């Protein structure tokens, strides 16, 4: 069911991403294109900070204990995803600019290790 | 010790509007614009899940009234446009010889209308309501000569509403509070999501909502502002209440003629006797409706004030009378016989007006032809809101005629809807 | 033993309907806008490839016919009405001492035509042909008076076809056949893959088709249920059969103007003898074109079948007769000498009139005055195809009407097809 | 031997032509053709990434063939049966081929997480 | 040794022509349409970059020039159209005893126009300028009757420009040269990437550019080809010279009702005297910068040569005169008092007439009409540029009309490239 | 700051691709919607096909020939921009992305018999 786990907890709720993802895709047409913005917009943010084709990307930009310092098991079991989105809404503009600095760095390096033979 | 990761896919959204499509199954409310539609909808039910709604700042009424009005105007340009008609007419009664309320209700006008040749006049009698015709001084004019020129109604296309089914894009969801009892305003713990509303009928009428939808377990009333006065009060009703229209005169058609291509339709005579038009409304069943609405009505002013129903105190005819279209006529009827009662701690009779020339939506400068139509008419009818006003007594009227409050009765428990499938969660994962 | 592997780019595809658009190298068609010109066309030959073909229900043909209405609308759309010319006329025979076929058929008409100025009119004499003007009791009109609004055509707006070639939208393919005899059903086993098709010629024509493609090997005798005679048959010939038509006569053009930045162009004078038109189809060609036609039939019908031709049985002249246009006047001729014959086991000329109200793709409500070319026009064209309906013994008869019949007889040939590049197959693996 | 050059070949043959048709995969009118072509590759695109085959043109996974699948041996497939006859065989199967996929890469996905937690 | 190595968001871009964006932080001009603003707008130096423009084949002014024509006529079709206007005039002098220079101008123009009522007409005296009618034989018309209808703009849609900015869509970029004098063509060293233009008025006038930018330098003399007598010379002011316009009379307008919906605004009468409208240039700041102004030609001709200015030699009135649009009114100047000089090396009036019938864009077969305004009309306004044509003497003339010159003024600083962003570079790397 | 590397040297501008990856995503806004659309499909699917799907930066197995203006690494690197470098191999861009493509699907085979 599409948005089915939107009120189950933030772990049961990791187990339906392919369900949310899979339905993302004149005024019919107006429609259409925004949509497909929308679609490219996130999937341009997804390659930017190194996640690829995939759910779940796990990456090197460690977590600021200043955001939502409120252990790890009670975020998990407690929260629904729509309350952890609003907890940390004002921050989402810095988590971004952070993981685009770390793939950028991480590009870097990657080319070292491939000239060097 | 904890590291930043992105999850893709997660099931939140944000509050967002949209453009939505129509879904459905000659009608001004065509069917072939869209047909979209799902012999199979879906409902997901979101449990543990709480939103808030507010349907007085619901973005859905807004893009259906510019919908409505948009299919209304791709409807009427293509049809016959009666400029010629805007002459002087030398009007008389029709039968002097009436002795009911009916008498002088309609004219025989004679007038000098265009035939196909620009060269020649055809001498014209017509039988027109007097609503329609204003004396200029005999010599009469139609109503809208000053203020607009007036289009005939394509006869081909029906005016009868039909279902449309309001569908949002992807990326974007409804949710329908599914709620008993919900007043239209703050939280809805059953919220569940659809792809596509169940289908809304375009009925257009005023101070009474018909054909709508029902409470779930009693009257509901719904009001932007209980305090201010200025706010429309929509009142949505436990049980139906049918009502039966009839024109109870067999109206006999004719037309003529005017230009190349164009034919003017009018309406020619009646056979038999001339009756009014009138609708039929049970008492006892509007009487246990009334008093539903005022113990409601008591929870919100208080179990010790008297509330009075009155008539209209004025305006146009469009808000001073109930109005409807039924089998294709525009029918305005006197509903001082009911919102005439006090309440403190058999059949009733409306009679009915008809007209032909109609300003709908309230726009100045547009006017519709609506041609008559053969036979004898009746419609029956549920009468499922009301739309009511308010002045150690309380008097509430009717009115209406703004049609966004019409739509709020039924769009009132659905909300649109942005995914926004990204989140960002603390783990324990150093990439690789 | 074996896994799912997954293929993307895979060489499949399946029937779909999409939509279409046009590429070509002032005009009617829209030839200007549709210039994404292929420098140089392609095509792929598919090797043991085997397609099931049915030109019948070939959605191309739909959207040609679609495209055609809406460009000729669009063009005819932005020009002068002659709503004012919907008079009574005055006429009296152009050539009182005229012996010829063209006794009686142009009339000189008086008329009081609105001038520049509303305040004035001006008396307008102009000839028309009788099949353009009909006589109501001297004392006529235009034909179009009852029915329909005319618009007069553009002067500098060409009727003149050009070729129009359809491509297909990225992810789509066109699946030509490439197969001699091909009866546009069934499979095709020398299919071919392009982008796009060859220039098509929007021409216009009843009963035989003009300037169309050619069957290299033989006739082809094509249609929808050979046995069921309310489905027409198209033939398509090996050899082309020249035809020459002309209107002998140099006419003189004239023009009035009728508003505010409007003009009327009238066929204004004859110099010279009034001369009928007319078409000179070889005599000997046509007896061959005929006798192959008649060998392929019998082939349907049986050897000994005695197969007959007759002229159409009657209905609207559009029908009746062949119609085409020619410099951008209308002609329309009688086909009787062509089809008048039976076959058991020197030029020949076509009288033709000429009409000046057209009424396109049978739609009744609109209608174009064309308006007269000065000088004298003559123009040859292929005769590629018949459009034959059928009724021991057969009769068959010429026919039209329905102009989806001609963009067919060339549309045949080509298939629209979806890729669907994605596919799953065994093997041995296991994604480590 | 061109865009489809490979469509009477055998399956085996047509795998290595899969780039030329990757190419040619990507007034009103057409607009709405423009719109239609870009959401039928996108809508592909999307769903071999969900399957975990992004940037790939054969793409292996782990989900095993059920003979139930219309099998006829393998050499038949590759050798002898080009890609029209075997995607009909096989139409009816399409769906539940592909329900299995996504099923199959998000259990990996959350495998990684759990192995990359481990520290 | 060496690979190829494929880098994505490499800062490189191709010279493009695309479409454009509008943006606006009722009028003729869209504000609705427009609304993607930027309250913050941002510019990135390119340092170390240099770029050749052109501004004669900027792309960007044609599209400039196609959306202001969409947007006037939007603006004007909706209204009313004057058809029943052009009818016989019976005109005389307004004062044949005024004695001043106006005499003559007005005239009285005793017409029957149409009423409400298709049956009636009306006696209508209303005033117009002699620019607007044209004698027939009193027995007069309106100028426009014999080329177009006029359509009579709505009252209710301001004239007045509003800057309007142009943005990039997302893949390209617009590149200002931002270099002082550069000369319009050639390489800019100073490029600045921009994501949307300043703001720009679209200002439509004749010979003198008004409301512009200024050279912040000095005075800029462009040409396409300073050397071809076809070309016209754009010169770009160091400082503006003031210009005090105004219609000093105090008009009375007045409105009667034509049709249904439809009412005429019409001059009504006059106020007080009539007087000659006029403009009011200061001397000593028109001869300093016509000084600077033939200096710096004179770079471009030489320290020896005599620059000769004189009037427009002929043509329409809207070429050989000045021409603008103060509070919705159209005013037509004399200019032959600021080019009247010879250079060799207390204020100037210049009178003006008023017109209604507008004939714009040199489009023949369209026109407005201009309502009048009520009252006295001041108008301040800053001459930015002159528009020159050239002729041991050189003669230049007042040119102009073709309203892309103007806008090329504007633009010539911005270019529209698109980003290409796919590198390919020789790197010490294989992969693996 | 969008293009601002655009004057400095291809390895100083190497390290701000994001900054243009970043940027580079009634009927005349549709169209400019479908086109700009369209271009970004494009270069995506070009680095798709060459196995560079997911990366700014992309090492692939094609050498580098002599005849595609050999500058030396130092004069690219160091004393070019990607302006100067884009117009120096201009008239090679085709004959590179035919290689490119050639090759990853050559890979892609390989490794299906290195997995089979
Ligand atoms: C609330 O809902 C009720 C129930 O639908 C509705 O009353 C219904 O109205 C429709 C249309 O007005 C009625 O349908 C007509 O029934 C008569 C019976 O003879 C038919 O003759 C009509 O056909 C004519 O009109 C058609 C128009 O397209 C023509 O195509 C046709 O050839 C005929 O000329 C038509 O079928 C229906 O019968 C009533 N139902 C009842 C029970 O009366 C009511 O109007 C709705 N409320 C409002 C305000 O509209
Ligand atoms: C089947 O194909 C044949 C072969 O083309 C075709 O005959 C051609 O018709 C055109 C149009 O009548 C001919 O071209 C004309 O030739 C005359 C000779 O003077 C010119 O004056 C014409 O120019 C006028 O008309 C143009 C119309 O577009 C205007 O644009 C122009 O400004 C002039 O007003 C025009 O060039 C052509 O020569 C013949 N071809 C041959 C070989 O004779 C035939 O009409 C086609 N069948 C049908 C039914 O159309
Ligand atoms: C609902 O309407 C009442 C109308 O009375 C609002 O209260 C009034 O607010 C105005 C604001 O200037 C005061 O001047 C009145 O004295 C208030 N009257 C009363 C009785 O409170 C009230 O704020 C409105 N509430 C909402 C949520 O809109
Ligand atoms: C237009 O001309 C007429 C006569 O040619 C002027 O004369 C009269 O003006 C008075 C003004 O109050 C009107 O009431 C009369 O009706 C006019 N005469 C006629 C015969 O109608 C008239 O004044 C002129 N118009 C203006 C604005 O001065
Ligand atoms: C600028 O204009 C001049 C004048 O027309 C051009 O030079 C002329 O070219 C024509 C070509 O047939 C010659 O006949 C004239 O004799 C030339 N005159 C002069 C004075 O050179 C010149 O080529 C133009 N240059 C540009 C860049 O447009
Ligand atoms: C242009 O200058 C003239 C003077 O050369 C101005 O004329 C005077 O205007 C004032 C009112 O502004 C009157 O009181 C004077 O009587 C006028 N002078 C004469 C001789 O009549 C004129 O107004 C100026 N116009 C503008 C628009 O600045
Ligand atoms: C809602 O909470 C209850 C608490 O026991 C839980 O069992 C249920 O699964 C929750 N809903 C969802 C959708 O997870
Ligand atoms: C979180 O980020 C802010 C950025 O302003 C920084 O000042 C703070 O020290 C950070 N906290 C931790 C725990 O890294
Ligand atoms: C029609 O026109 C004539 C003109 O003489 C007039 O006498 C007659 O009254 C007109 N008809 C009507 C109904 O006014
Ligand atoms: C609806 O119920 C909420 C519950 O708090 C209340 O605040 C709101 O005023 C109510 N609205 C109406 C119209 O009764
Ligand atoms: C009135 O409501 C009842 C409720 O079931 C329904 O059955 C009936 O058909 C409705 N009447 C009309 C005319 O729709
Ligand atoms: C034109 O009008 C006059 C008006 O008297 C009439 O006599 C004349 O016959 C008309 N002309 C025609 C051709 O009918
Ligand atoms: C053709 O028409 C005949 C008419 O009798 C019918 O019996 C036959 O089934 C039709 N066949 C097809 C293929 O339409
Ligand atoms: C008729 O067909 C022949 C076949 O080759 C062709 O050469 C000729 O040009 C055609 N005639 C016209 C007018 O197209
Ligand atoms: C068609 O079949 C033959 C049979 O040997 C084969 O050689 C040929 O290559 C096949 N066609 C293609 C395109 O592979
Ligand atoms: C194969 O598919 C059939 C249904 O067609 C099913 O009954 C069977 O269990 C499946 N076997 C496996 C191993 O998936
Ligand atoms: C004329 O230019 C100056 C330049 O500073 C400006 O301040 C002034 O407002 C301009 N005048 C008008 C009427 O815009
Ligand atoms: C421009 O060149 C100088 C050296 O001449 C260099 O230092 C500077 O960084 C360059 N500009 C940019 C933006 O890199
Ligand atoms: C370099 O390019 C030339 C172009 O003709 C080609 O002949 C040569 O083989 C190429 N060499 C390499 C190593 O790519």
């Amino acid at each position: 069911g599409f948005l089915g786990a939107a009120g189950s907890t933030m772990g049961a709720a990791s187990m339906t991403l392919t369900v949310q993802a899979r339905n993302l895709l004149i005024k019919q047409l107006q429609a259409r294109v925004l949509a497909v913005e929308h679609y490219l917009r996130d999937q341009q943010l997804l390659g930017i900070w190194g996640c690829s084709g995939k759910l779940i990307c796990c990456t090197n930009v460690p977590w600021n204990s200043s955001w939502s310092n409120r252990n790890l098991s009670e975020i998990w079991d407690n929260m629904t995803w729509l309350q952890w989105d609003k907890e940390i809404s004002n921050y989402t503009q810095i988590i971004y600019g952070l993981l685009e600095e770390s793939q950028n760095q991480q590009e870097k390096n990657e080319q070292d290790l491939l000239a060097l033979d | 010790n904890l590291w930043v990761t992105v999850y893709y896919g997660v099931p939140v959204w944000k509050d967002a509007e949209t453009t939505l499509f129509c879904a459905s199954d000659h009608n001004v409310w065509a069917t072939h614009a869209c047909v979209p539609t799902d012999p199979n909808p879906q409902e997901i039910h979101l449990e543990n899940v709480t939103e808030e709604f507010n349907m007085w700042k619901n973005n859905m009424v807004e893009q259906m009234h510019e919908d409505i009005i948009s299919l209304w105007d791709q409807s009427l340009k293509p049809c016959v446009k009666l400029t010629p008609l805007c002459v002087t007419l030398q009007c008389t009664n029709y039968a002097p010889k009436l002795r009911s309320m009916m008498r002088g209700e309609i004219k025989n006008c004679s007038f000098n209308m265009t035939t196909e040749l620009r060269d020649k006049k055809q001498k014209v009698y017509s039988l027109f309501y007097r609503l329609d015709v204003v004396q200029i001084n005999k010599e009469y004019r139609l109503i809208n000569c000053n203020t607009s020129a007036i289009t005939q109604a394509c006869p081909k296309v029906s005016f009868e509403p039909i279902p449309i089914h309001y569908c949002a894009p992807a990326g974007f969801a409804i949710l329908k509070c599914k709620d008993k009892k919900f007043n239209g305003t703050g939280p809805c713990p059953s919220v569940s999501t659809v792809q596509c509303t169940h289908g809304i009928k375009p009925v257009v009428s005023t101070q009474l909502l018909l054909n709508g939808s029902l409470a779930e377990e009693e009257v509901i009333i719904r009001s932007e502002n209980i305090t201010n006065n200025a706010k429309n009060i929509l009142v949505q009703l436990n049980t139906p209440v049918q009502i039966n229209c009839t024109r109870p005169s067999n109206n006999t058609v004719k037309s003529i003629r005017i230009g190349p291509g164009q034919a003017f339709y009018y309406f020619g005579d009646v056979l038999g006797h001339v009756r009014m038009a009138h609708c039929n409304i049970s008492k006892a069943t509007w009487n246990e409706t009334l008093g539903k609405v005022v113990k409601q009505l008591r929870k919100h002013f208080g179990n010790n004030t008297i509330i009075r129903f009155a008539q209209s105190s004025g305006g146009d005819l469009e808000v001073t009378t109930h109005s409807f279209n039924c089998g294709g006529e525009f029918f305005y009827c006197n509903t001082s016989g009911l919102f005439n009662s006090t309440w403190i701690s058999d059949s009733l009779i409306l009679p009915c007006w008809i007209k032909q020339i109609i300003n709908m939506w309230q726009r100045i400068g547009q006017a519709m032809y609506a041609p008559p139509i053969q036979g004898v008419i009746r419609c029956v009818s549920n009468i499922t809101g009301l739309i009511l006003t308010r002045d150690t007594t309380e008097t509430f009227r009717p009115g209406g005629g703004d049609m966004r409050d019409n739509w709020r009765s039924e769009l009132y428990k659905y909300k649109v809807v942005k995914i926004e499938p990204l989140g960002v969660a603390p783990t324990r994962c150093k990439r690789r």
